[PDB]
């Protein structure tokens, strides 16, 4: 009613019509979220006196009635004992041991639980509540099914989801991703709450995986003519711009962002804190304030567009609340938990193609033949020689209909003329290069958490690392030693 | 409680917000509305007596902080370690149904009392009249005797 | 590569290794020294350091030569022959340990090879002079000198033990170290004695022996007055504008300046304060040093000072030293990536703090850390106390965990304290009374003129302009791998002839007075922290809530806790309720701390209310509510004083002008680069400031609340002293009261209160920077980017005749439409409270706490690779543990927890009885009739404490036996007992269970022998299996709890009904989560399963009630492509294997249609068959991200095919099928666990009869 009357108070001013209506909208969205709030506070005071009824049965009702049946649990055992006094067609020994075996300890009669009465003041209307209770404003779903591909909002509020025949599906990360080759193409997610306004928190949450490679490109609009937000390539990276409907602007440049690569953009906006964060992957990039920043209603349609540029999108999702460093890194860590091995690009690694290596210490230099004492081995190449191609890889499995690297594999490493295979001396402990398939050695693939797009060739429970310098040279070994880095031992495999 | 509740709500238009319940009932006018909102009416008395909004960007800081300041004030709660874990206690439940509302803090006097303090009516335990029979003596076996 | 030799200090001079030299401070005065050749090019002198000091200052005095350091003085020391034998023995054991690691290898092999250039400015650049002072030494022959080559010399400490320092030579005020050249640098080095440090800024839980003070390592020591000879040697000791200290204040501390090059030697967040201007300014100074010395080697020809001496073998050691190119005409030039990497890893890659996280050592957090007064070591040379290779912390005896070796109040029996008489600190006085505070109590802010403002400055672009950007940081992995360790050190002759020249600079140094008086009447941090504090002769003390009157009187010391506290502490009971408030009066001090408020309105998550109370610091904190007038004014309040920021205002870039049409686009983009590259260095910057000048008043804030809590809790324990010697014989007899327990809990309390603060105040700063300090550098930048989009404009005009400008227009402004955002990572850099943890290693049952405790396994225990073992009933079926007299729980207040995982089997139908009434302990703690135990009586998990009177207190869980299908039965769940001054709680698989009161428990003492072994009245099969045991010293929390049984929870594998591992080619009974009174049957004539509802039990008793589940088809799974390590057998999450079913005497398969119209699909069951119209590979997956038994069955085309075809489960007459409606359902955010989808399987287990 103060919000009310002072908006019909300001009715009577010196300001245009449009204005006005702008006025009216951002108030009713105000409205909305001040119901929001009102809806917390009644939870909140909900839970409250729920656990504190709880805690006062605990408190205040429970030991009265300890107390009762230990008085009653007396007279029970007095009686007991003299039934089973009085009988005498047993022996003495037998009789004790029967006497002690039927008796009522204060345990007997404690049947406090409390998750049982927890529990037990839950109803079906709450479980309906929980079951409906949903933080997204858009959660997008792809399923490939056979021949027919579905793309459709599964976060309840039923977006509503436009897009053209053109797109197609393919497996990005974790799951059926969007995949935009056709230039010009456009996906469009129409929804009340996307019109967003003064005061409300909102999250955008994505993967993106740009196949092109340097103008400004527009990615994601939901510019209304001049206020609104916007994501877009720029340079050799991304740009977030948020414009309000009075000029003032925010544009971030998020730098490091190149193609053939997965990226998990994550963008809040939080108007409780006034506070705008942007991560990308697991690393927080921008943490600025939006103090200056005010009503930005715009459309009710987000758009998502190609722009001459062939771009794979995976899990397009929409929050209606900020979200938190911890939970950003959560979420990232465990949507590339799904046991597969990567390669330094993001994308699946699959057998038999041809990859370069790379050791996790040393981000440039690829590893490449070397000929000594009528050996062959790999190394990393000098300082002096930077300009010689590395060696080509291939990783061969038992069973030729595997396509795709999984945890715990075990395979085979081929060098790309005489088709070499990678075998251990039990000489020097380091690595060679043979020209026999069966004198190679099963190696077992795996993968660190944490190091997504880095794995690791394990040989009966020993990494395979590298070694200190040796006369300007470092060989693969099977180490078992720990002067070596624990990180020395996780490799890249680049698609060449 | 009821009285308090009850004077949290008027008929009129021209109202404001005002901390003091005694002065809210006997106001004469009946201009004054109990409240317990303490940020936002912190708020409206530092904007009190300043230059009267005229413009969009006035309106919308303006609805900003009044947004703001309410959702500071309504979930305004404490964690404290209660007997059966943790419990947030909601800060202003003392200010609105008047409820230990003595002094200092609410959570203050909840955390040194108990819960039951909430409740105007304790102790309306009964104990139920309780008919434990005897074991009813034939001579029996110890096997037989163990089963009964 | 690198070899140290064992000498004695009375072994006869050789004059290869043990030789008579003069030292260059010496001036050729005579006065030869004994040395000894540890390493090439490394001699050691065991005698004081006497150069530049009068014999006068080797004592004590009033005066003092630094204002920083707690300075300790002994002239006796290193006065006879053994004295020098075992200095030398010391050295020779810290140079091993330093060479134990490749780290430590390399630097001393960059220490020996990093032989000093031959000449100085003072030379021609054409030749060699060997005849300089910073070069060669001269060495005696006759019982005849002789000139040799060295590199390091270290002598012993100078008039203080406890200073070490490192020096260059200087001829005319022109030092060879600073200018490329290089030359020997001597080291004052006291082995003995080392600097005591805290770390109050870093959080390990309530702990109780945390931030209790640390000794350093001496070979950390050493290593980093090594890290400086290592930058003297290679000509890289520059000098740039310094961090000069602020003084203009009297709280200010006073400090000589403060050379990047020493911030760059500690690391870590140090170089940060180092603004990037300044980074670059010592990058381009050395870059020129460098390219003056390869101009010397390229034109150098022949050498004049010795012509034995090679020139050849010379050069190519001096291009290795200095990493330079060798063209095929014979020039040398600079490849400026060698160069930037070799100044990349000797600047930002050997640091104190790099090698201290390499060699597992403690150092200080930061440069401007506080310093504790130092102690001496007991015996260095002790392989019981420190050691070659594990140093102080000593793995074996239980001293490698948390650094517990180099604890003040854990390793007591390794060092000595130091008197306080023979300790000169530079403090100054206080006086209105008088109040003395040391130096490095004060805050440190520095000036506004160490900053550089090379921002300002114009900069001039051209189609060739590189945006040139410096690291602070260097990958330490990359270092070690670049360590050699095969082959060795090829170094010319040392022999040469004799030094001719004597010219050198000693230094002179004179002392100063200890004591600065300085006259003020402002009650700051200082004032309130000396108004808690008593006289040691003071004995019967009171706390009061007034300042004042706690600063006048000696007997009143000042409190900032609730009025409530201070009366309750002021009470004096009875003797009979002494006990009772000495508890009550410890708890309402820890509940006093821990005060927090959460906070919402700040992007700051606590504010603690009682620091203005405590420190009053800033704009009189104490006065008012601290809440209120933090929340008014911000987080500036705090702040003792504002400092002034220095914005410069970029300089307008000068565009070169050509013509080009070529050359004149590339110039655009590097104007574009070089804009950003000024953001950069604004923010970079700013950073500094806030690190140097807001960030230490935090600092010292966060210290002063340290003290203060410490002085508290000194208070409290002098009060309850005296009141307990203030009571009669018979009554102090009659009380039983352990003042070591009381200390633990008030240390435990301080730390968790430290903890909080240390949030609270972090927060407060980096709100502070962000919301004070960026805001004015984004504006001033904005600004800047206007003038320079403006300049572009009109340069794009002015040359619009050549090179589409539309375009370059549109891009410019583009570009510079768009901020770079401000990164604080960029110049930033399990529970832990455990104290028994039981794991799996090899064979049998260690305790990986870290705290070595003895367990002893018999061979009646069962174990497995999966950290489980089984309790049975025999007498050979038992586990002994013994831990550690020092690391229990606390005895008085009893805050501790016990969390595992069990798994009991199933009642024995017929003897239901006997299963109800027996009760028998299978975890015993007690003694003597004391302690606590875990007891399994029928259907409930008792956890009993019965204290020194015979009280006892139990709290138990009982798990529902009539439920069809219990969770509980024989499945593994999660136990946790937790145990505070109150109440005893217990938590099954995270949820509260059960919770009982403790308050009437008197004390409860520790056995210290846990007993794992089933006594009591049990059956001849009667077994428990259990997993990861462990105990905690404190009292977890729930989301602690939930957590812990979280990520306990997790495996790689699947699990089956039992919780066990999901195995390969084992017989399994399907169960459906959504259907849990049903199963499968095949049928008789289709080939389609049936849903049949399953049995139960009525046998005998209405008291129990359950359904069968060894009923139905006995499942198998199978392998796919046989692709994974055939010793490996477990089934892992999202693998393609063959369900088959064992039908009559034969394996049937599970098929699919490839088409069908309706989405609830009936299953195929068919012998193993291969057909071109069926589906058989299906995918075992997980969905449910919460910890659970229930898996997922997909059916996919192929391994390689992104085609899904559905999901198998149960659908309503109930018919078990596949559906492809399940795919939407199951990636719904809240996973729903009552779907149809949810599969699991039963094998035939030990536990679960019938």
């Amino acid at each position: 009613q103060i919000i009310q009357n002072k908006l019909q108070d300001l009715f009577k001013a010196d300001i245009s019509m449009d204005k006005l209506n702008l006025m009216n909208l951002a108030t009713e969205k105000t409205f909305i979220d001040l119901s929001n709030e009102s809806q917390i506070a009644i939870n909140n005071i909900n839970d409250f006196l729920n656990k504190s009824a709880i805690c006062v049965f605990d408190t205040n009702i429970y030991p009265k009635f300890i107390s009762f049946m230990e008085q009653c649990i007396n007279s029970v055992n007095s009686n007991v004992t003299a039934f089973i006094q009085k009988c005498t067609n047993i022996t003495e020994d037998e009789k004790l041991q029967l006497i002690k075996l039927n008796t009522f300890m204060n345990i007997d009669f404690e049947f406090f639980d409390i998750q049982s009465i927890k529990d037990l003041i839950t109803s079906e209307t709450d479980l309906i509540k929980e079951e409906k209770e949903s933080d997204y404003n858009l959660f997008l779903f792809t399923l490939q099914e056979d021949n027919n591909k579905v793309i459709e909002d599964i976060s309840g509020k039923n977006t509503l989801v436009k897009y053209s025949d053109s797109i197609s599906l393919v497996y990005g990360v974790n799951g059926d991703a969007l995949y935009l080759k056709e230039p010009d193409e456009s996906v469009s997610f129409s929804n009340k709450a996307f019109e967003n306004g003064l005061t409300n928190s909102f999250s955008i949450c994505f993967w993106l995986r740009n196949l092109g490679e340097i103008i400004t490109s527009k990615l994601i609009e939901n510019k209304a003519d001049n206020c609104g937000w916007e994501i877009y390539f720029e340079n050799n990276g991304l740009v977030f711009s948020i414009v309000d409907c009075n000029g003032n602007e925010e544009n971030i440049y998020l730098s490091d962002v190149i193609s053939k690569n997965w990226y998990y953009i994550s963008i809040s906006i939080d108007r409780l804190r006034n506070q705008l964060l942007i991560f990308i992957n697991d690393k927080l990039i921008a943490n600025q304030s939006i103090e200056q920043i005010l009503n930005i209603y715009s459309s009710n349609t987000i758009s998502l567009v190609n722009e001459n540029n062939p771009i794979y999108i995976e899990g397009l999702s929409i929050l209606n609340r900020s979200i938190t460093s911890e939970e950003v890194v959560n979420n990232y860590f465990s949507y590339l938990n799904n046991s597969y091995i990567r390669d330094i690009s993001g994308e699946r690694l699959e057998y038999n193609k041809t990859y370069e290596l790379y050791n996790y210490v040393f981000p440039e230099n690829s590893l490449y033949e070397v000929t000594e004492n009528n050996n062959i081995y790999l190394s990393i190449k000098d300082t002096n020689n930077l300009n010689i191609q590395g060696a080509k890889f291939k990783l061969i499995n038992i069973d030729a209909n595997k396509q795709y690297v999984q945890k715990w594999d075990e395979g085979v490493v081929c060098l790309l003329d005489e088709e070499k295979y990678v075998d251990i001396s039990s000489e020097n402990n380091r690595i060679q290069l043979v020209n026999s398939k069966d004198t190679a050695k099963r190696i077992i693939f795996n993968n660190d958490i944490f190091m997504p797009n880095c794995l690791t060739f394990a040989y009966n429970n020993k990494y395979l690392s590298l070694s200190l310098r040796d006369r300007n040279y470092n060989w693969m070994i099977c180490n078992n030693n720990d002067n070596i880095p624990k990180a020395a031992h996780l490799w890249a495999l680049k698609g060449i | 409680p009821i009285n308090y509740l009850q004077a949290q709500n008027t008929n009129n238009e021209k109202f404001s917000l005002s901390s003091d319940f005694v002065e809210v009932v006997s106001s004469k006018d009946k201009s004054l509305v109990y409240s317990f909102l303490s940020n936002v009416m912190f708020y409206l008395d530092s904007i009190k007596d300043n230059s009267p909004i005229d413009t969009d960007k006035k309106y919308y800081l303006w609805l900003r902080e009044i947004f703001r300041n309410y959702s500071f004030d309504i979930t305004a709660t404490q964690e404290i370690n209660t007997d059966c874990g943790i419990n947030k206690v909601v800060t202003w439940f003392g200010k609105a149904l008047n409820i230990l509302n003595t002094s200092d803090s609410f959570v203050e006097e909840f955390q040194n009392l108990g819960p039951i303090s909430l409740i105007n009516k304790k102790e309306n335990l009964s104990m139920p009249i309780i008919e434990i029979y005897g074991i009813p003596m034939l001579g029996l076996p110890l096997n037989d005797l163990n089963e009964k | 590569p690198v070899t140290i030799n064992n000498f004695n200090y009375n072994d006869p001079i050789d004059n290869n290794n043990i030789i008579m030299m003069e030292p260059p401070f010496a001036r050729g005065t005579g006065r030869y020294y004994k040395a000894f050749k540890i390493t090439d090019r490394i001699w050691i002198i065991p005698e004081r350091y006497t150069f530049g000091y009068k014999p006068e200052d080797f004592n004590k005095s009033s005066g003092i030569f630094n204002r920083d350091v707690c300075e300790y003085y002994d002239p006796d020391y290193l006065n006879t022959n053994d004295k020098k034998n075992i200095f030398l023995q010391t050295m020779i054991k810290l140079f091993n340990r330093i060479k134990s690691k490749p780290l430590g290898e390399k630097l001393l092999e960059m220490i020996i090879n990093g032989i000093p250039y031959l000449g100085d400015r003072r030379v021609p650049l054409e030749e060699f002079n060997t005849n300089i002072a910073s070069v060669t030494v001269n060495k005696l022959i006759s019982n005849r000198k002789k000139g040799i080559f060295a590199n390091l010399i270290i002598f012993g400490p100078g008039p203080v033990l406890n200073e070490n320092e490192t020096i260059d030579i200087g001829i005319q005020n022109h030092f060879a170290s600073r200018e490329g050249f290089g030359g020997i640098m001597q080291m004052k080095f006291c082995p003995e004695y080392v600097s005591v440090f805290n770390n109050v800024q870093e959080n390990k839980g309530a702990s109780i022996f945390n931030r209790r003070g640390y000794f350093s390592d001496p070979a950390l020591i050493l290593m980093h007055q090594l890290i400086y000879v290592l930058h003297g040697l290679y000509g890289i000791k520059v000098d740039d504008l310094p961090i000069v200290p602020n003084e203009k204040k009297f709280f200010m501390q006073s400090t000589d300046a403060i050379q990047a090059e020493e911030l760059y030697t500690f690391g870590g967040q140090d170089p940060s304060i180092i603004t990037p201007s300044t980074d670059k300014s010592i990058y381009d100074k050395v870059l020129q040093n460098f390219r003056g010395i390869v101009d010397r080697l390229n034109k150098v020809l022949v050498c004049i000072s010795d012509p034995n001496i090679n020139i050849n073998i010379y050069k190519n050691k001096f291009k290795d030293k200095y990493k330079f190119v060798e063209d095929s005409e014979g020039k040398y030039s600079i490849d400026v990536e060698s160069f930037d990497k070799l100044y990349k890893s000797l600047m930002f890659g050997f640091t104190e703090t790099n090698i201290a996280e390499n060699y597992k050592i403690k150092t200080r957090a930061s440069y401007f850390s506080d310093s504790l007064p130092p102690v001496k070591i007991k015996n260095l040379l002790d392989n019981e106390i420190y050691t070659i290779e594990e140093g102080f912390n000593i793995s074996d005896k239980d001293m490698e965990k948390e650094y517990r070796g180099q604890n003040k109040a854990i390793n007591k029996q390794a060092y000595e304290e130091i008197s306080k008489e023979h300790l000169a600190v530079y403090k100054i006085q206080m006086c209105k009374i008088c109040i003395d505070v040391d130096n490095e109590d004060l805050f440190f802010i520095a000036d506004k003129n160490s900053f550089s403002d090379d921002l300002s400055k114009n900069e001039r672009i051209e189609y060739n302009t590189q945006s040139n950007y410096i690291e602070n940081d260097f990958p330490i992995n990359e270092l070690i791998l670049d360590t050699d360790l095969i082959s060795k050190i090829e170094l010319p002759s040392e022999n040469t002839e004799s030094l001719t020249d004597f010219n050198v600079d000693v230094p002179v140094y004179e002392k100063q007075p200890a004591i600065k008086k300085i006259f003020t009447d402002e009650n700051t941090i200082f004032q309130y922290l000396y108004s808690q504090t008593f006289p040691l002769d003071i004995r019967d003390i009171s706390l009061t809530s007034s300042f004042d009157d706690a600063l006048l009187f000696s007997n009143k010391v000042y409190s900032f806790f609730s009025m409530d506290y201070i009366k309750t502490a002021n009470k004096v009971v009875e003797a009979g309720l002494f006990a009772g408030w000495v508890k009550q009066i410890v708890n309402d001090f820890v509940i006093e701390a821990n005060k927090s408020n959460t906070m919402d309105k700040i992007a700051i998550s606590l504010i603690v209310p009682y620091i203005g109370l405590a420190l009053n610091v800033g704009n009189e904190t104490a006065k008012g509510n601290f809440e209120n007038a933090f929340e008014i004014a911000g987080a500036s309040i705090l702040l003792e004083f504002i400092p002034e920021l220095l914005i410069p205002v970029v300089g307008a870039f000068l565009l070169e002008s050509y013509d080009n049409k070529n050359k004149i686009i590339k110039t655009i983009d590097n104007a574009l680069t070089k804009r950003n590259e000024k953001w950069s260095d604004m923010y970079g910057l700013i950073v500094a400031q806030w690190l140097s000048t807001v960030n230490t008043q935090f600092y010292t804030i966060k210290e002063g609340m340290y003290k203060a809590l410490n002085y508290q809790a000194q208070a409290l324990e002098e009060i309850i002293k005296y009141r307990y010697n203030i009571y009669s014989e018979k009554e102090k007899s009659n009380i039983n009261i352990d003042f070591n327990d009381i200390n633990s809990k008030l240390n435990e309390g301080i730390n968790q209160a430290i903890d909080n603060i240390n949030n609270f105040i972090n927060g407060c700063s980096v709100s502070y920077l962000m919301k004070k300090m960026i805001p004015l550098a984004v504006e001033k930048l904005l600004d800047f980017d206007n003038t320079l989009k403006k300049n572009l404009l009109n340069y794009i005009d002015e040359n619009k005749l050549y090179l589409s400008a539309e375009y370059e227009k549109s891009k410019v402004n583009k570009y510079l439409k768009t901020i770079m955002p401000f990164d604080l990572s960029i110049y930033t850099n399990i529970l832990n409270n455990i104290i028994l943890n039981l794991r799996y290693k090899d064979n049998n049952l260690i305790d990986l706490s870290g705290y070595g405790a003895k367990v002893e396994v018999y061979d009646g225990v069962e174990l497995n690779d999966k950290n489980q073992f089984k309790l049975t009933s025999s007498a050979n079926s038992k586990i002994r543990v013994t831990q550690n007299q020092n690391i229990i729980f606390n005895s008085v207040f009893l805050d501790f927890s016990v969390s595992f995982w069990i798994r009991i089997p199933k009642y024995k139908n017929d003897g239901i009885q006997n299963y109800i009434h027996n009760e028998y302990t299978i975890i015993n703690c007690m003694k003597n009739n004391s302690g606590w135990k875990i007891s399994i009586r029928g259907n409930r998990i008792i956890w009993t404490l019965i204290d020194i009177n015979g009280k006892t207190k139990s709290v138990f869980f009982e798990y529902n036996i009539r439920e069809d299908i219990s969770e509980y039965i024989n499945r593994w769940f999660f136990v946790t007992i937790t145990n505070n001054l109150n109440n005893a709680k217990i938590y099954i698989n995270g949820k509260l269970e059960s919770n009982t009161d403790i308050k009437d428990i008197r004390e409860v003492i520790a056995n210290g022998e846990i007993i794992f072994k089933l006594d009591g009245d049990i059956d001849r099969t009667q077994f428990i299996w259990m997993k990861y045991f462990s105990i905690f010293n404190t009292e977890l929390s729930q989301s602690n709890i939930e957590e812990r049984y979280k990520i306990q929870s997790y495996s790689e594998y699947l699990k089956d009904f039992w919780g066990n591992p999901l195995m390969y080619n084992k017989e399994y009974y399907m169960f459906n989560a959504g259907n849990k009174n049903s199963y499968i049957k095949l049928k008789k004539d289709s080939p389609v399963g049936e849903i049949l509802t399953r049995s139960k039990y009525n046998q005998n008793s209405k008291y129990i009630n359950y359904r069968d589940l060894y009923i139905g088809e006995k499942f198998i799974i199978r392998r796919k492509s046989n692709s994974q390590s055939i010793n490996d057998d477990i089934v892992r999450k999202e693998d393609y294997i063959y369900l088959d079913f064992f039908n009559l005497n034969q394996e049937w398969r599970v098929y699919t249609y490839k088409y069908f119209k309706k989405e609830e699909e009936k299953l195929f069951l068919a012998p193993i068959s291969d057909s071109d119209e069926f589906y058989n590979t299906i995918q075992i997956k997980e969905y449910d991200e919460q910890p659970t038994y229930s898996c997922q069955l997909l059916f996919k085309k192929d391994e390689e095919s992104t085609d899904e075809i559905g999901l198998i489960g149960i659908h309503r007459k109930d018919y078990f099928c596949i559906s492809k409606w399940y795919l939407k359902e199951v990636k719904r955010k809240p996973y729903n666990l009552k779907l149809g989808c949810n599969w699991q399987f039963i094998p035939k287990d030990e536990g679960w009869t019938e």
